[PDB]
Parts: structure tokens; C-alpha cells; sequence
RNA sequence: CCGGUCCUAAGGCGGGGCCUAAUAGGCACCCGCCGAAAGGGAAACGGGUUAAUAUUCCCGUGCCGCGGGGGUAGGUUCUGC
RNA sequence: CGCAGGUCGCAGUGGCAAGGGGGACCUGACUGUUUAACAAAAACAUAGGUCCCCGCGAGCCCGUAAGGGUGUGUACGGGGGC
């Protein structure tokens, strides 16, 4: 597994993502995107989750809430 | 297997487990850093402790790279502009 | 500072031209700045972490890096809590 | 059995064995080695008895030498007929001047070296007889043998000189030296044996033996094999 | 001096070591500038240490803050373009650790 | 002559610069008047000397000591390999070129 | 003389064992073994290093060399020295010479 | 992806050759091979499961070697910054 | 690690754990080795001393021989006695 910090840099990442997982906290929402070779995981704010989560599923990635 | 424990060839790692569990996990020792073909120093920017062999290392920007150091090449250097 | 490495390679980068290298190097920067004070806080060397998150504020300045902002302001926060904890106990 | 150490040895068993694994290599000239060569490294040999110079020949030859006392690292060494007769240098005894101090003297050209091989060892270069191509030398035994001209030596004289002034205070040192040596550690006197397993053997007041000739068989020759003579008054003689 | 404008010198550090050039402009006791140019030998122009350049008994003659065209000038009427195109070669088995201690 | 005194009357009173790697760079970027090299130096460095010096055109002297000698002759209580007479102040020292 | 002893100094750690000759014999060398010497080449006052016996290194210049068993030059070494490191004596001879 | 399997050590065996009345006896020579489940040496861990296997089965997360495809940096007289 | 005070017993390193000491002679210097299954020693070995055969195509030894060990060595050395 890997992790990233910037949104533009996960997001390459996780178009091409089979599924998306989400783990959502008080201040902060992982999201992980599971790829043949590796699971991709950033921590961003609830708010940009909520707006990755929208782009993703905009774009027909699988979203899975684990 | 626990004879080749036995020898001290291998680090003997204690490691807690998510289970709760400690056990001792047998990793092998880092191989030797290249060294200087003349002084026999490690060479810098070749120095990181590697685990296993086949691994690709990446020389410093400079002639001969990783085979002399930057004195040994630059006092060739000056002796073959003499010469 | 410590991360300094990082910021010469993303002008470099974005010098020669590299828009995916200096993406990387800005990533490189980020993880460098935030897990060192990560761990610096857990290891509880809030002076040296906090040397880290005004570096990381300024390089988040220079640089326009939103990420690092917000994940300052969670480190800043556990450092508020520590030292609160700190006080309250002695 | 019955076959005495000295006939069990010639067997060729591993505790009489020399184990030349330890080593490097051998310390001798290669033929066809000339001009100028580099000493690159001093190295300690087991079993050996003086300190081994590794020399890099101008040409990429690398070989084994014995080290000239005060050869240092990095030095210029000379081979061949244009050499001078400097210290380390390699020079045919028929080039070298007379009385100059040599060492791993070839008693033909081409064997490797012979004579003068051993740590604060030397051959003193006495006489050139060049109508017969012929060096007049005196070996560390004090002998005046004559060598090929065409054979090579090196200027000066063996490092590690002193070596056996200093005593082997404990049996243990002995040990450790003969472990990287050939030889057989300890070794029991003939007299304290039964006879079945030595000529001195044997009786309640055990005694040694007088000298055997010459051509007494083995198994019979051991103690003073045809010896002129025995003791002080040998020496004195022999002086 | 030696180290002086239009003095030929080989770098002997860094990645362009071994590489000819012409010191062009002088900056203090420490530093120099180089330029035996970039599309000639490969040195590209920039300041350099003196202690990382090994002056060679070549010399042109051009002047202080001279252009690469003026060295390449200078250096096709000494007739030194395939000079400076040679780049030195060490002989690396005759160092011995006497001379780099 | 005496080489000793003359040398203390330069350090004194013109300009001396003492050691391997400030000779160098006065050889290189200055102009000497005389070079001193110690006997005893080693080969790397007797090189080096003598090829700045030759393409320099300054002269080499060399003392007839070894780098302690020639430091204690320079009262310094440490060795000197080389030494660069910049300016000979009171001193007969450049009488040593010949 | 010695640190703690009188007489047996390095020979100190053979207590009363292997008798008064033998450990005198091996003082005697020790003493020179284990002291100061003059590097043939940059002549410092400094404990080489004796790497095996017969090999010789300075600390301060780096110089490897081949010297005696337990000393770094022997008696009859010092005599037959190579020419190259006797640099300064010749300088000193020229220079009686030609002043 | 745990060991053998591979490598060489001390050493050994076979063929050619030489020796031998002769061989199934000897071996300095030349050639090949064998020789370590404690040496050198590619890569896997955690959890669960069975009456009995568990780094082997299942779940999750990976690694190595070999090969291929796409993208990319780079190249396309000449050289990467 | 130390100081002051108080206090109990027959007993305070309270159990556990845990040197008896000294003088003189003989003998082997010492550490070490030895008769697996009646002998551990004053026996053997030992460092040290000394003598002998040997300049290497040597000396000594093994093999029927081919050949081999000492020897990847060289008198500050190999072998053989005391
Ligand atoms: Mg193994
Ligand atoms: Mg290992
Ligand atoms: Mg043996
Ligand atoms: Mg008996
Ligand atoms: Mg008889
Ligand atoms: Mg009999
Ligand atoms: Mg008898
Ligand atoms: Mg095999
Ligand atoms: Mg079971
Ligand atoms: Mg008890
Ligand atoms: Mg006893
Ligand atoms: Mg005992
Ligand atoms: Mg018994
Ligand atoms: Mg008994
Ligand atoms: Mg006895
Ligand atoms: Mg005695
Ligand atoms: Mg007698
Ligand atoms: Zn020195």
C-alpha cells in the first residue's frame, strides 16, 4: 500500500481505480483506491471527500464505504 | 531451517503481531557498500544499506563513477594532464 | 531547512519543464515536511516539530499547497493537546 | 603398528601436510616480467616467514615478491637489465655489482628464486665470472655457490628481520604458529617410547642412541645420521 | 599567474572532470570563470573553484569577460579545436593510497 | 647564509605564506618570488610544486631539511611542506635562487 | 620507568610465570616494539602501527612500508635503506657541499 | 516467495593418459563432474480454518525472476540536466 | 552512597547461597595431556638450551612403478636426536 498527499496526484490514480473505499473520521476521510498493483490511501478533509467521492462516481468508479 | 537459525547468518528479529502474539522473524544481514578500487573506503553516494543482490544502484554524475573516489580520479586526472 | 532538497528539485523541475516530475517533487516535499513532524510530535519533540510546521507553513506559502496547510492545522492541534495534557498534570 | 613418525610422515597425512590454501600464492618471479612496476600492497602470509610485496608490473602482470626491508607502499620498483641497483629492484646477478646485498636469488633463470628467502635473510654478491656466465655468491649459511648470470635477484635484504629473537613465551604461540606451518605439534622423544615404536625405546633407564651410517635403511635412521661428529668438539672442528 | 584569461585548464571534479576548457573571466582568488564551450568540448560557462581545474602549459590570447565565439576563435588559430575536443584519460592503477591520503 | 634567520626576517618583516595549499593557490593565482620546498615532501606534492612553479616561471628552492627542520627554522611549531616568499622585507632570502 | 612497575613493565602481564630471562628477553623488545619511532618518511615522532610483523604503517602520512620483525628498521635495514626517502640527507650533504 | 534444488570449501569420482603380469589396483598430468537441509546464496507477511496440514489451505496486503502491452522521460549525424 | 535517633532476638550474609588456616621437606617450573572399563602421577608435552643431516637436481620419508609428502616452502629454513 502507498499513501499520497495531493488530490491532483491521487487522482490519476484513482480514475483508473476497480473500487474506491472510503473511511470517513471527525476530521478527516481516507480514501483508498484499490488498482491491480497497489491501494492508493490519502487523507483529505470531509469536505474534498465529499467532493472526490462526487467526481468519482461522475466518472463510474466503483465507491464502497468499508 | 533451525540449524541455519542456530548459526548467527541471520538477524534474529523479535516482532510483536496484530494477533498479540511475539515471534522472531530471521532476516539476513545488509551486503557490504562498494568500496574504492585504490583506498578501499566506501564510495559516497553508494553507501545505503542494500539486503539482497540483483538491486540496481545508481552511481554519482562523474567519470568512473562508482569504481574511484573523486580524489583518486582527480590526481589521475591532474597526473595524465602532466603527462 | 530539512525538506530544502525537495523545493531545489521542484524549481529544478519546473525550470527544465518536468510538470510530472515537479508534481512528484512537490508529493516528495509534502510527505518529507509531514512525516517528519508526524513523528517528531508522537516521539512528543513538540520544539523541533514545531520548527517543522513553521517551516512547512512557509513552504506552503512559496509553494500553494493546500494539503500541507491542512495537515499542519491536525498536527498543530495534537500539539495543543499535548501540551495542555503537560500543564494540566504539572 | 611397528613403522616409526618419521616413516608414518613421507605417507603425505593431513597433520603432516603444509596447508598452502592459507595462501595466496607463490613467491616467485614470473619469466618474462621487465620494466617498471608499482608495489601496491605489504601483506602478512600464514606460515610464511617474512612479509609478501604484491607488485603490478607497467604491463598489468601482477606477482609475488618478498619484501625488500624499507619497501613501502606505492613505490617504483626496476626489472631487468636497465634496472639500477637500487632496493627492490629486480636485476640479473650478472648485471649486479659485487657486494651488493640480494635476496630470492634463482640458482637458474626462469625457477623462481631459491636462496635467501627468509625474514633478515641475504646473498652477498661476491664474483662475476662472465666467460661462463657464472655468479659467485655466498648464501645466508655462509656457502660460496655459483648461480646463472641470466637468473634474477632483488636488491637488499628480506623483511621481518628479529623474528625468532623474541621467545614463543607459551606452547600456546607454537601452537598457533605450527597450525598455519607444516609441522607436527608436539613431538615426543624417541627414549620415552616402548620399543615397538622407536630404536631408543625400551629399557627401565631409558638412554638415546649412538649415530647410525649413512646407509642404514629407514626405520633405522633416525638419531645422528652419519654425523662427522657429535657435541662441542664438533663445533670446535668444524670452526 | 598561472590560472589567467585564456589559460586552457581540465576540470578534474564533478561531472564534466576530465574536460578541456578556457578560463575567461576572473573572479577572486578562490573562483574563475570557464567556458571551453559546451557545443566544443562540453563545459558548459559558469564559475568553477580553482582547486577543481588543472591549467595545462596552452595559453590563447583573448580578453577579460571574452564570448565562446571569441575562444573558439582564438583556439581554431592555435589550431587546438581537436585538443580541447580530447578529454584526458587517468591511469587509475598507478595510484597508490600514498597519494590521496 | 644563513637560511634560518633569513627566513625569520621575511616572516617578520615582508610577506611569507606559509603551507602546502596556500603556496599552491599563490603559485597559481599570484606571483611569488620563490618557492621552499621541503626535502622530505612527498611525490604527489614536490609535483605539483614543481609543475605550478615551472609554468609560473617562479623558482624552487629546496631546503636542505625535512618539513619539521624547515618549519623550526621558520620558528612554527608545526611542519611546513612548502612556503611562498611573497615579499622579501629585510631578508637576503631570494639569494638562495642562486 | 614504567607506568606501574618497576622492571617487568610490558612484560607485566605475565605475572611470575615462564622465569626472569625469558620475561626480560621479551621486555627488552617490547620496550622498542611499543614506543615512539621517527616514520622514514615524514620523520614524525609516532607509534606506527605494526600490522603483521615485518609490516609497518604511519598514522600521520599514510606511509606502508616493510620494515623489522618487532622494530621498524633493523640494524642492518637502516644501512641498506632505499634512496628514494634519504632525500633530505642528500639535500644536506649538497648543501655542506656547495656552502 | 519455508528448505533441497544453485555455488564453491576441505576433499572425492569418472574418462584420456602414464603405471601395472593383470584388474575391480595407483594418480603427478589433461578434461568433466560431485562435494554444505548450520558456509555463500532471488522473493511473504498478518489473521482465520481442521479430529488430524498451515509463512503450503482461505481472506487481506505484497515481493522476486523471466516475458509482453500501453503511457512517459529520453532517442531519432552528435551529445541527458 | 551516607548520617542521626529508636528498637527486638539465643541467633540479623538469621532460610537459600556461602574459603578452615599456618609452618616445613621431597618432586615436577608453570597452563596442558594420559592407561574408554582397577593406575591422573613424580609419567607425557611444554617454552627455553644444545647437537646432527642438508644450498634445493639437498637432507629425510612414502610408493611395485607412474610418481608422491616436507614444498604455494629455501638456513631467522626442512628434517633428525638429547
Ligand atoms: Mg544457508
Ligand atoms: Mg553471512
Ligand atoms: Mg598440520
Ligand atoms: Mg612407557
Ligand atoms: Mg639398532
Ligand atoms: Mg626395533
Ligand atoms: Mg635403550
Ligand atoms: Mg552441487
Ligand atoms: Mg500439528
Ligand atoms: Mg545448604
Ligand atoms: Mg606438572
Ligand atoms: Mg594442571
Ligand atoms: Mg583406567
Ligand atoms: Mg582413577
Ligand atoms: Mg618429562
Ligand atoms: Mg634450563
Ligand atoms: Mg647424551
Ligand atoms: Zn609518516
Amino acid at each position: 500500500p502507498k499513501e499520497i498527499f495531493l488530490v491532483e496526484l491521487w487522482k490519476k490514480y484513482g480514475e483508473k481505480a476497480q473500487v474506491v473505499r472510503v473511511k470517513r473520521y471527525e476530521d478527516f476521510v481516507k480514501l483508498k483506491a484499490r488498482l491491480s498493483g497497489y491501494l492508493y490511501t490519502i487523507r483529505v478533509p470531509p469536505d474534498k471527500a465529499e467532493q472526490l467521492i462526487s467526481e468519482l462516481k461522475a466518472k463510474n468508479v466503483k465507491v464502497e464505504e468499508v | 531451517p533451525r540449524p541455519a537459525y542456530r548459526s548467527r547468518s541471520l538477524r534474529r528479529v523479535k516482532v510483536k503481531t496484530p494477533g498479540g502474539r511475539t515471534v522472531v522473524h530471521y532476516e539476513k544481514r545488509a551486503k557490504g557498500v562498494p568500496k574504492c578500487a585504490v583506498t578501499g573506503q566506501p564510495l559516497g553516494g553508494m553507501n545505503s544499506k542494500v539486503y539482497r543482490f540483483g538491486i540496481s544502484t545508481r552511481a554519482p554524475s562523474r567519470p568512473y563513477g562508482g569504481v574511484v573516489s573523486h580524489k583518486v580520479l582527480a590526481r589521475a586526472i591532474r597526473y595524465a594532464v602532466r603527462r | 531547512p530539512l525538506c530544502s532538497k525537495w523545493e531545489s528539485l521542484i524549481t529544478w523541475a519546473e525550470k527544465g519543464g518536468n510538470s510530472y516530475k515537479a508534481l512528484e517533487f512537490r508529493e516528495k516535499l509534502v510527505e518529507c515536511i509531514v512525516y517528519t513532524a508526524t513523528e517528531k510530535v508522537k516521539k512528543k519533540k513538540l520544539d523541533e516539530a514545531e520548527e517543522l510546521l513553521k517551516y512547512g507553513k512557509e513552504v506552503a506559502k512559496k509553494f500553494n499547497i493546500e494539503e500541507l496547510n491542512f495537515h499542519i492545522a491536525l498536527l498543530e492541534k495534537e500539539i495543543s493537546k499535548i501540551r495542555q495534557r503537560r500543564a494540566q498534570a504539572q | 603398528g611397528k613403522r616409526i613418525l618419521v616413516q608414518r610422515r613421507g605417507r603425505g597425512g593431513s597433520q603432516f601436510r603444509s596447508p598452502s590454501w592459507k595462501r595466496d600464492g607463490p613467491v616467485r618471479y614470473p619469466p618474462n616480467i621487465s620494466g617498471r612496476g608499482i608495489v601496491v600492497e605489504i601483506l602478512h602470509e600464514p606460515g610464511l616467514n617474512a612479509p609478501v610485496a604484491k607488485i603490478r608490473m607497467e604491463n598489468g602482470v601482477e606477482f609475488f615478491n618478498y619484501a625488500a626491508e624499507g619497501l613501502y607502499v606505492g613505490q617504483v620498483i626496476q626489472v631487468g637489465p636497465d634496472a639500477p641497483p637500487a632496493v627492490g629492484n629486480v636485476l640479473p646477478l650478472g648485471k649486479i655489482p659485487e657486494g651488493t646485498m640480494v635476496f630470492n636469488v634463482e640458482k637458474r633463470f626462469g625457477d623462481g628464486g631459491k636462496f635467501a628467502r627468509s625474514g633478515g635473510t641475504y646473498a652477498l654478491v661476491i664474483g662475476q665470472r662472465p666467460e661462463e656466465n657464472k655468479t659467485i655468491v655466498r648464501l645466508p649459511s655462509g656457502r660460496v655457490i655459483e648461480v646463472d648470470a641470466r637468473g634474477r635477484a632483488t636488491i637488499g635484504i628480506v623483511a621481518g628481520g628479529g623474528r625468532v629473537e623474541k621467545p614463543f613465551v607459551k606452547a600456546g604461540k607454537k601452537y598457533h604458529r605450527a597450525r598455519a606451518k607444516s609441522w607436527k605439534y608436539p613431538t615426543v622423544r624417541g627414549k620415552a617410547m616402548s620399543p615397538y615404536a622407536h630404536p631408543h625405546g625400551g629399557g627401565s633407564h631409558q638412554k638415546g642412541g649412538t649415530p647410525v651410517p649413512k646407509t642404514a635403511p629407514p626405520g633405522q635412521k633416525v638419531g645422528f645420521i652419519g654425523s662427522r661428529c657429535t657435541g662441542r668438539g664438533c663445533v670446535r672442528a668444524r670452526a | 599567474k598561472v590560472i589567467d584569461v585564456g589559460r586552457v585548464v581540465v576540470k578534474v571534479l564533478g561531472r564534466e572532470a576530465g574536460r578541456k576548457a578556457v578560463v575567461v573571466d576572473i573572479v577572486d582568488e578562490n573562483y574563475v570563470v570557464i567556458t571551453g564551450p559546451k557545443s566544443l568540448s562540453g563545459v558548459r560557462r559558469r564559475r568553477v573553484n580553482i582547486n577543481h581545474i588543472e591549467p595545462t602549459d596552452k595559453k590563447i590570447e583573448i580578453k577579460k569577460g571574452a564570448s565562446d565565439e571569441e575562444v573558439l576563435k582564438a583556439l581554431e588559430a592555435a589550431g587546438l579545436v581537436e585538443y580541447m575536443k580530447e578529454r584526458v584519460k587517468p591511469k587509475l592503477f598507478e595510484i597508490t593510497p600514498a597519494d590521496v591520503k | 647564509i644563513d637560511i634560518g634567520r633569513e627566513l625569520q626576517v621575511a616572516i617578520n618583516t615582508g610577506k611569507v605564506i606559509i603551507g602546502l595549499r596556500e603556496t599552491k593557490k599563490s603559485l597559481l593565482t599570484g606571483a611569488p618570488k620563490l618557492v621552499i620546498i621541503a626535502a622530505n615532501a612527498p611525490r604527489w606534492a614536490r609535483e605539483d610544486i614543481e609543475y605550478y612553479a615551472k609554468l609560473a616561471g617562479v623558482p624552487i628552492f629546496t631546503f636542505p631539511g625535512s618539513s619539521i627542520e624547515l618549519g623550526a627554522a621558520a620558528k612554527r611549531p608545526h611542519k611546513i611542506m612548502a612556503l611562498a616568499v611573497v615579499d622579501p622585507g629585510q631578508s637576503e632570502i631570494l639569494k638562495l635562487v642562486e | 620507568p614504567f607506568s606501574h612497575t618497576k622492571i617487568v613493565g610490558p612484560a607485566g602481564r605475565y605475572g611470575a610465570r615462564y622465569g626472569m630471562g625469558i620475561r626480560r628477553k621479551v621486555t627488552t623488545i617490547e620496550v622498542k616494539q611499543r614506543g615512539k619511532h621517527r616514520c622514514p618518511s615524514c620523520r614524525s615522532l609516532v607509534r606506527l602501527e605494526r600490522l603483521a610483523f615485518g609490516i609497518w604503517h604511519c598514522p600521520k602520512c599514510g606511509h606502508t612500508f616493510a620494515g623489522g620483525a618487532y622494530v621498524p628498521q633493523t640494524i642492518l635495514g637502516k644501512t641498506i635503506a632505499p634512496e628514494e626517502l634519504k632525500g633530505v640527507e642528500a639535500e644536506k650533504a649538497k648543501w655542506k657541499e656547495a656552502a
